[PDB]
């Protein structure tokens, strides 16, 4: 596949990586 | 693969500040050890040969604003090396593995321009202990930081690990071993708080003297440094607040050299600065009532909890800087 | 430091003398003359004391 | 692929067996499964199989990455030292692939020993982390340490860790080997000290490595290298506090004394060439200063869960 | 242990003396006589304490 | 004036880089023609 | 940008829920306030012109289940503008600093 795109969420972090 | 070292070619300033050791008011051993780590290794390479290793690594902590950012640019005005100052800024990326291939392009970059400095400014930001942190970017740059250190095949042999924090205690433990050198620079005592006010007020025309400024310093009880900075800031704008709000300007001594004084004098002319063109401008001399009025404006900074915290830290893990 | 509070103190006492006179100013453009005749006046016996 | 030629390392650092001071039962168990199934490959066959997973974990800065480098020293085997930079990438799937190359390549170049520093910054727990980064990764390394009936002759995984109660415990329970690196005991304290002063002339006496060693309560081997350093660099601060230097005996060879003495040449120290200034010789004052100055790197918190997760795990 | 006590002590209380003697110096860069005079004594008494 | 303070300075350096070789004698000497000297004042 | 404004399109309402000012009992000075802010800019813009500003913000409190979703509802039928009816489901997101965005 292509690249991978690390992202960011809130807890209540962690890494959601949202690829394309 | 040449795009990384294009990124990182911007940390490498060559601005060169202008901050000399005559600058840096006190911390004599900080100095002395900044000096035994970057000048006696290229100065004379004759000495640190065989069992004899310079240091590899020197953390200077303490209150905010007592000159570790200070002697960082004192280091790299007088270090003739390559520095290094980066950031959290110039090492998290948004891809993956990108993180720590910027990290160890970075060290590469330093091992091949060796003899270099690495000044990471804010190690709290990178390190946070890796109990409860993002685990990506905590553990990664974490474990990546020990590995560039000194890891095992890598030999980091000739560069030297700049830090400067306010928080010593939220470093994690195996970067607290990384950093040989603890260094505390504390505020300042009465002494470099005299040498100091010295170095800040310069060559302006004062009727100031050495008895003055040392009641100065006598007078800031507990003051940081950028605290006297802001004072001297202050004392010096003083007179553009006397040129400002006063009328009845006098003519003393050359081209009409005209200052303001009482009302009613010698020729005392009721007009405005503002019409007033340039170079005939005689403005009144400091005195030791415009630091007084300087002092009894600006407030000290520090607060007296964090100075518990760090001389804890200092009695468990630290050395003293004087 | 005795020579420092001798200094410090008249520099204050000129300084609320200076504060009244201002608040005085203030005060006639209301033509409050009460407030003004008073300040301007807490003002001068204060430069008497100095 | 190709990007896998930093993972080995050419250079070999010098540190052999009697440069590791103390933790003699870790040394001789990474001796046996290093020499013996080179040494007599009859030994290991079937029931009597080799030590394929060893873990080392205790306090940070005991000894772990030196006796990996003893162990590359003195292996004479493939090592791969690599560590979580060179296993994932930007891509997917080549995080993966990664991890199969370098098995088959250590496959490939048996015998072979692989050394993973730091092997928490692969075990996240995965409790809500990065999973196609995590996750896979973890399970590639599971099935890839599945050589109890693959890889029975050929490589052998390490691992050094600082913190190892936060580590997967499938990893965990595929360690079979768990050794502790406690802190060194007195003995190993002035051995160490021998090894760091070496061949530097000293007045130190066995007595005198005694007391240091006494004196050293609670220290580590960073932080009695640093004080060796430190000791090693106290003749150059005395020669720097230049005042009344005197010559002694070849070729005009000066040392600094005391203020007012016999023949006391009061001049600087920078103005004389090199390689005849005969710099002082080490006492035990300047060794009680950096043993003064110096402070110990490790607190009491890491020890007492040190001592829980061997009580847990032993 | 008390060879090594009795080096260190000696070791600290030289290392007090040299720090009152640049006191003693620094106090003197405002002619400060006081501290000097005294600095530069209790440091001499301890030296004869030594 | 000033040279005689100055010549205290001298003193209490020396006595100072004189314990550097923990030469009691010179110090207990230096130290004291010093401060001798800061009375002479 | 496209995607921000189609999670905000469903917050606009345009069902127009019918509720006359003569549904609800009592509020007397409420009812009026509420009728000036919303009618006298929309119907007599040139009343404010200058130093005359309209009221910019209203808050209706009280007990629970006294009329005040009831009053906002009448307030949305006659009002002849817009209504932007948001909640904590719309507003607060999953990713960091999406919600300021918002
Ligand atoms: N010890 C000091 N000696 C000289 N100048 C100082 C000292 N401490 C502070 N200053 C002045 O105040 C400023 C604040 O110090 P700085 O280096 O910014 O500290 P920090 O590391 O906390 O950011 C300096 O740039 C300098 O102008
Ligand atoms: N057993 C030992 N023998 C000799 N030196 C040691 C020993 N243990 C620790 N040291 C010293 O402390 C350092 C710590 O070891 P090092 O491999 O650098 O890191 P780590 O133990 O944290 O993996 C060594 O490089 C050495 O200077
Ligand atoms: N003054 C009133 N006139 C007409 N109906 C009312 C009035 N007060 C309350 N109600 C009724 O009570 C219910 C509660 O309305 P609502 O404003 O949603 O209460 P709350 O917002 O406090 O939960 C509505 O369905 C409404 O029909
Ligand atoms: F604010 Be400084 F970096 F201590
Ligand atoms: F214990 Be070490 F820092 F690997
Ligand atoms: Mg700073
Ligand atoms: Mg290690
Ligand atoms: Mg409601």
């Amino acid at each position: 596949g292509g690249d991978e795109i690390v992202n960011k969420v809130l807890g209540g972090x962690x890494x959601x990586x949202x690829x394309g | 693969n040449k795009k990384l070292r294009g990124a990182l070619s911007s940390a490498i300033l060559s601005e060169k500040p202008n901050v000399k050791w005559e600058d840096v008011a006190g911390l004599e051993g900080a100095k002395e050890a900044l000096k035994e780590a970057v000048i006696l290794p290229v100065k004379f390479p004759h000495l640190f040969k065989g069992n004899r290793k310079p240091t590899s690594g020197i953390l200077l902590y303490g209150p905010p604003g007592t000159g570790k950012s200070y002697l960082a640019k004192a280091v790299a005005t007088e270090a003739n090396s390559t520095f290094f100052s980066v950031s959290s800024s110039d090492l998290v990326s948004k891809w993956m593995g990108e993180s720590e291939k910027l990290v160890k392009q970075l060290f590469a970059m330093a091992r091949e321009n060796k003899p270099s400095i690495i000044f990471i400014d804010e190690v709290d930001a990178l390190t946070g202990t890796r109990g409860e942190g993002e685990s990506e970017a905590s553990r990664r740059i974490k474990t990546e930081l020990l590995v560039q250190m000194n890891g095992v095949g890598n030999d980091s042999q000739g560069v030297l690990v700049l830090g400067a924090t306010n928080i010593p205690w939220q470093l994690d433990s195996a970067i607290r071993r990384r950093f040989e050198r603890r260094i505390y620079i504390p505020l300042p005592d009465l002494a470099a708080r005299t040498t100091m006010f010295e170095i800040n007020v310069g060559d302006t025309p004062c009727v100031l003297t050495k008895e003055d400024y040392r009641t100065l310093g006598a007078m800031t009880e507990g003051y940081s440094g950028s605290d006297i900075a802001v004072v001297v800031k202050d004392a010096l704008m003083q007179p553009i607040r006397k040129i400002q709000s006063a009328t009845h300007f006098k003519d003393v001594s050359e081209t009409r050299k005209l200052t303001p004084c009482s009302p009613g004098d010698d020729g005392a002319i009721e007009m405005s600065w503002t019409d007033i063109e340039a170079d005939e401008l005689k403005e009144p001399d400091l005195t030791i009532k415009d630091f007084l009025k300087a002092i009894k404006s600006t407030r000290p900074t520090v607060n007296e909890d964090d100075l518990l915290k760090q001389e804890q830290f200092t009695r468990d893990f630290g050395q003293e800087g004087n | 430091k005795d020579e420092l509070t001798k200094i410090m103190d008249r520099a204050s006492k000129i300084e609320q003398i200076q504060k009244l006179a201002k608040y005085a100013i203030s005060a006639l453009n209301y033509e409050d003359l009460p407030t003004a005749k008073d300040e301007l006046t807490k003002a001068l016996d204060l430069l008497n004391s100095i």
